[PDB]
RNA sequence: GAAAAGUGUUUAAAGGGGUCCCCGUCUCAAAAGGGAAACAGGUUGAUAUUCCUGUGCCAAUAGUAUUAUGAGUU
RNA sequence: UUAUAACAAACCUUGGAAUCAAUUUACUUGGAGAAGAGGUUCGUUGAACUCAAUUCAAAAA
RNA sequence: UUGAAAAAAGGAGGGAACGGCUUUGUGCUUUGCUACUCUUAAUACUUGUAUG
RNA sequence: AAUAGAUCCGUAACUUCGGGAAAAGGAUUGGCUCUGAGGACAUUAAUGUUAACUCAGAACUGAAACGGACAAGGGGAAUCCGACUGUUUAAUUAAAACAUAGCAUUGUGAAAAGCCACAACUGGUAUUAACACAAUGUGAUUUCUGCCCAGUGCUUUG
RNA sequence: UUAUCCAUUUAUAGGGAUGAAUU
């Protein structure tokens, strides 16, 4: 049975902390804890180790990324620009 | 402490001039078991002969300049 | 103490009144689960080894 | 009265930085013959957390052109860099994320980090997680280049000044609320002892301009002149406007 | 076609001959109760002739250019075949023989092989690329 | 139970002062200080434990025989076999590519 | 369009013909001379890719750099795992060889 | 800086390693961090992993010459 | 280096896996090679195991 | 919040250097001969009395 | 003082949907004698050797008693303050005070900058660089933050 | 620009066109 309806990952915090804040945390938590697709092996195994470090369990390659998501949109845009150049 | 199984090796060790002392022990086994100990400068080598006569023979063989200790 | 133990073995002392810890403390649910799963899994392994069960069946089970 | 919290800070006693666990300083390559006339290639051997920072570092190894041996430097990691990636630095380097180039050699719009404000400074601007500077022009007489810092400020720097193509890793760290006090406790515990923060208004007079009163209030304008002294610079220093920012 | 021809040069990838270059002599490709793997049978250089300078005297040069060889049967999955082939410069059948691998005087055979290699190095021919490659110690 | 006590000056439960309770021929339960378990010597590249080399502390590693410290490959007891292989491949393949490039140029 | 065509060809091969996927097998095939053409995923690890290329060169075989990722190369075949590189050893009705 | 003191590479000709080059502030700071190697029994009125008996372990060990111990070479 | 045995791993050879499989308490892993079959090593452990020896009888070099 | 450092030790790359004795000329070069390079342990002898 | 341990039941307003909640409120509990449920092996589906302790149920029994001592929440309906965990006047004040996350403001693009220290030279923040550092105010969330620049400040052009 | 001041490193090539790399 699915335990929480709207809470999800923020069930560890419980009643405390503003609900709005918890909602925001939830998105960020999801971003953090999702196994990202490694742009080397292909296996969705890249996970967050530190703040901006993303290590794959497959290759052991540490990829520098954003704090919560592996790629921030701005960075992607920058990359694209470079490619175009 | 070291255990020995090659009779020949034991003999060789005995023949060696750093071997000042020997020990021969008798033990009532659960017949008469016999331990042959050689005390070298660096190690104490011991051989367990289950067979009394053989043990006796080996003892006899042992150089009579060894300082043999009969423990029991 | 031995007599007490014997009684317990025959189920004598055990009873709702003679219980102070929760059910989990008395005998840990997790441990029980572990036991059960291990028993089942071992059995499954045995069966597949015997060829008595086919790999696919084993896996599903 | 007494010495205010701020004043105490400068002598650096219990107020020095917590420097013990840090991996070392992050610095660009020395500006050698290589970097000035061509490029030199290195490899990021590892990307690593630095405690007081919000952005991971990259340990990048180079070969000394003058002596037989490998030498390890500490770069700030741009987003998208990875272990075993090759880094190229120099006037004649190519324009890819990770590489290090003089601002003069990047077309406008390019996005860079770890920028030297003068040449040789080993990198000074745009270092924090998330930030970047953008090239917004090169003078027709050459020599200078115009950049826009994360603040908004436009500045003109030498074109020979080096920079690193791309954005700094760990972006958006500030998006997530520091829900608990303790998590902030942990954050500053690795920087310097500037946490707990008592309100001057909660202090007594000896302790703070704001200190004392039966009601807990500031009592006087809290905008203090630039030309104030040590114990007067306590509220909104040199504030050109105040209130909810509408602009 | 069949990449591993008798005479082609190959780099060993595994074992005590880790990154050494060698010439395959007889490919078997037949799995048995004995060797359940396709194996190559290879004669290679373990210790390459050290760099030489013109100023140096002849005897010393010769000493420098002494090559210590080796003969080993090895799984094909452990060798990297090269485009370089020394079919001509070496009478391959004469280098390594199947029966001699089993034979006691294996060390003697190895020595002979080494000597042959040295001789080859001494007399270049016109000059093959493969032979040059063989000569040049692999740096990794 | 027979109660025990530290004997090696250090009476604090530290990682170096870890203890194993041991019975003696005298009947008394005595304390023996366990020598710390050393970390396995790992690869230069991927930092994964290398086989063939005994995991011993800097003190114990000096007395140990050379066979327990070394593997007989090229890079031996510093790089795992796979990594060595990879390196070898790089050395060859890259070199080959270089040649090709040169040819193309000319 | 080219990518689509390639995919179609792959499908055809799968339907009718003999292939084998994955590094070691491919290498073996190359060694044999059984390989008619090898196809290498964008994301295949550099050294191994290089090795494959070398092997192909040795056998006067085509190399085909498949435009898409490891995952795609696998989705391209009837397989739910990532492939990396595969070796056609017999083409069916398909044209990919030419 | 009147000094006393305050700073510690901010414009130094700042001992070691190899066969002239290559390194390089010094020193103190842990009887819970790191670290060469010890255990058992017995013994005193009072000491014991420290004495005794027994068994070990660790670090040293100059040069020349003999010896044995086995390697490698021919 | 106690000799070995046992086991959690890591690796190697073989093998070629969708009717997805192996698998843990938990998930983890697998065409960048899984299961299975045979191995190697480190680490626990420190006489486990027939471990060693002995008693002789048969088969090779 | 990513959770010390160094002493010390080990491994690897790398390939400098290269047997002994006798004679001759100014450590170096030439000529002739074959047990040599290691390595533990023991021993004997000088040098300050060479185990804590 | 009452309440209390455990098992089984039963559980509201309200809510940030996580809680509230052990809500409230019930029932059961001993001893004895049984019964059923849960394994490991190893022989050849039957037959064996055998291991904990935990459940669940039924008799009988007693001066109706049983978490028999020990141990062990009183609960509810509300209102005010603080959101919360935390900290504090050592020896009269533990709080509604402080902190706190959150929100907002201000200064500073750098070794001729910001804020601070030092007699001086020099230093700290700073192994720092605007998602930073420094300085304030307010104090989770939810819902909003009106009007007034004459007065005092601060600040901008010369 | 030579005073001065700041930075940089071992004060290391005068200006332009995920191997190895040393005697
Ligand atoms: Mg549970
Ligand atoms: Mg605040
Ligand atoms: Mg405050
Ligand atoms: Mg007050
Ligand atoms: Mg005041
Ligand atoms: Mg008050
Ligand atoms: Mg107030
Ligand atoms: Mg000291
Ligand atoms: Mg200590
Ligand atoms: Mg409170
Ligand atoms: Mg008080
Ligand atoms: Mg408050
Ligand atoms: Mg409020
Ligand atoms: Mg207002
Ligand atoms: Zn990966
Ligand atoms: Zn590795």
């Amino acid at each position: 049975s699915r335990r929480t309806k709207k809470v999800g990952l923020t069930g560890k915090y419980g009643t405390r902390y503003g609900s709005s804040l918890r909602k925001q945390i939830k998105k960020i938590e999801l971003m953090q804890h999702a196994k990202y697709l490694c742009t080397f092996c292909g296996k969705t195994a890249t996970k967050r180790t530190c703040v901006g470090i993303w290590k794959c369990k497959k290759c052991k390659r540490k990829v520098c990324g954003g704090a919560w998501s592996l790629t921030t949109p701005a960075a992607v845009a920058a990359k694209s620009t470079i490619i175009r150049l | 402490p070291k255990q020995i199984t090659d009779i020949r090796k034991f003999l060789k060790i005995s023949r060696k001039p750093d071997t000042t002392a020997v020990i021969i022990m008798k033990k009532k086994s659960k017949t008469v078991i016999t331990k042959l100990k050689l005390r070298t400068k660096k190690y104490l080598y011991t051989m367990v002969f289950a067979d009394r006569k053989k043990a006796e023979r080996i003892e006899n063989s042992l150089l009579p300049s060894l300082k043999r200790i009969y423990y029991p | 103490v031995r007599l007490y133990k014997l009684a317990k073995r025959k189920g004598r002392h055990m009873g709702i009144g003679k219980r102070k810890g929760t059910k989990n403390a008395r005998t840990n649910q997790k441990t029980l689960w572990i036991k059960r799963q291990r028993v089942l899994r071992r059995l499954l392994k045995r069966l597949r080894d015997s060829k008595k069960v086919d790999r696919h069946l084993y896996h599903s089970f | 009265g007494r010495v205010i919290r701020g004043q105490r800070k400068g002598r650096g006693s219990i107020f020095k930085s917590h420097n013990h666990h840090r991996k070392g300083a992050a610095k660009l390559r020395h500006l050698d013959y290589c970097e000035k006339k061509g490029y030199i290639k290195g490899l990021v051997k590892d990307i690593i957390h630095d405690p007081g920072r919000g952005a991971p570092l990259a340990k990048v190894i180079f070969k000394r052109t003058e002596k037989y041996g490998k030498k390890e430097e500490l770069i700030i990691a741009s987003e998208g860099m990875f272990t075993g990636q090759y880094i190229s630095c120099g006037t004649k380097a190519p324009l890819s994320v990770g590489n290090i180039l003089p601002i003069g050699k990047m077309p406008e719009g390019t996005l860079i980090c770890n920028l030297e404000h003068r040449t040789g400074n080993r990198g000074t601007l745009v270092k924090a997680s998330g930030c970047y500077a953008t090239v917004v022009g090169q003078s027709e007489d050459g020599k200078k280049t115009k950049v826009r810092l994360p603040s908004g400020a436009k500045k003109t720097i030498d074109a020979k000044a080096r920079a690193m193509v791309g954005v700094v890793g760990a972006g958006g760290r500030i998006d997530k609320p520091i829900l608990k006090a303790g998590v902030a406790h942990h954050k500053y515990r690795v920087k310097r002892n500037c946490w707990p923060k008592v309100r001057g208004v909660a202090m007594n007079p000896v302790e703070h301009p704001h200190g004392g009163g039966n009601h807990q209030h500031i009592g006087h304008p809290s905008t203090v002149s630039r030309s104030a002294p040590a114990g007067q610079k306590v509220g909104l220093i040199a504030a050109r406007r105040t209130g909810l920012l509408r602009g | 076609g069949k990449l591993l021809k008798p005479g082609k040069v190959i780099i060993i990838l595994n074992g005590r001959r880790a990154g050494k270059k060698a010439v395959i002599v007889n490919t078997y490709e037949g799995q048995t109760r004995e060797r359940p793997y396709s194996y190559c049978l290879v004669a290679g250089i373990e210790k390459h002739p050290l760099k030489v300078n013109k100023s140096m005297t002849k005897k010393k040069i010769v000493k420098r250019s002494k090559v210590k060889a080796f003969i080993k049967c090895i799984n094909v999955n452990h060798i990297l075949p090269t485009r370089y082939q020394v079919a001509n410069d070496f009478d391959i059948k004469s280098l390594a023989s199947d029966d001699v691998l089993k034979s006691k005087n294996k060390k003697k055979e190895v020595k002979k092989l080494g000597k042959i290699f040295r001789d080859k190095f001494l007399e270049p021919v016109e000059v093959s690329k493969d032979i040059s490659f063989l000569h040049k110690k692999l740096y990794f | 139970a027979q109660r025990v006590h530290y004997r090696r000056h250090n009476h604090y439960n530290t990682k170096s002062n870890k203890v194993r309770p041991v019975r003696t021929p005298g009947g008394k339960l005595t304390i023996h200080v366990v020598k710390k378990k050393a970390g396995k010597p790992k690869c230069a590249d991927c930092k994964t434990a290398i086989q063939g080399v005994k995991a011993l502390r800097p003190a114990d590693n000096y007395r140990a025989r050379r066979k327990n410290r070394t593997v007989a490959r090229a890079y031996g007891g510093s790089i795992c076999a796979r990594c060595i292989r990879e390196r070898i491949m790089r050395a060859f393949l890259f070199e080959e590519q270089k040649c090709v490039r040169q040819v193309l140029k000319e | 369009s080219a990518g689509d065509n390639i995919n179609a060809k792959l499908q055809l091969v799968m339907k009718s013909g003999k292939y084998q996927f994955g590094r070691k097998s491919c290498l073996k095939a190359l060694r044999t001379g059984k390989g008619k053409l090898v196809i290498v995923s964008s994301n295949c690890p550099s050294i191994q890719r290089s090795v494959i290329e070398y092997y192909a060169m040795l056998s006067k075989c085509g190399v085909h750099d498949y435009h898409g990722d490891n995952n795609d190369l696998g989705t391209a075949c009837g397989k739910l795992f990532r492939i990396s590189c595969l070796v056609i050893t017999d083409v069916g009705d398909s044209d990919i060889i030419k």
